[PDB]
């Protein structure tokens, strides 16, 4: 009920965690080239 | 997973949560 | 009031999704500029 | 929507959840 | 037990918000430097 | 305040939501 929405929000959450990790490693790569 | 799929899945799950919220 | 909490967390998720898509487009633009 | 708005809204919604968490 | 899940998801949400602000501040610094 | 803690923290809390999602 509400539990389904939480579990669905959990998967959305893990998708955002994936994106943040991708951005962090690529931004670190850009930052190091520039220095 | 590439970003095309990521975007896609974001849309699918959003719909579900909103759906669930309307019905909850 | 569990549902109102869940509903407000869904707007938080939506705001993180927004921030992530903003960063990706701009970081991609940075990566293109330097190639 | 801008980063200023986004930030304001994070705070608004963060406060709400925390209030409501304490309450349910 | 739905409440604790929500409490724990809120802790995850603040972690993703933290990571996003970190990336924004650093991407901005990069874009600013290259100009 | 490190990205190491961040990752660490994320895995900890994921574990815990999962435990509690299954238990309920």
């Amino acid at each position: 009920n509400l539990l389904r929405a939480i579990e669905a929000q959990q998967h959305l959450l893990q998708l955002t965690v994936w994106g943040i990790k991708q951005l962090q490693a690529r931004l670190l790569a850009v930052e190091r080239y520039l220095k | 997973m590439t970003w095309e799929e990521w975007d896609l899945k974001i849309e699918l799950y959003t719909l579900k949560i909103e759906l669930l919220i309307k019905k909850s």
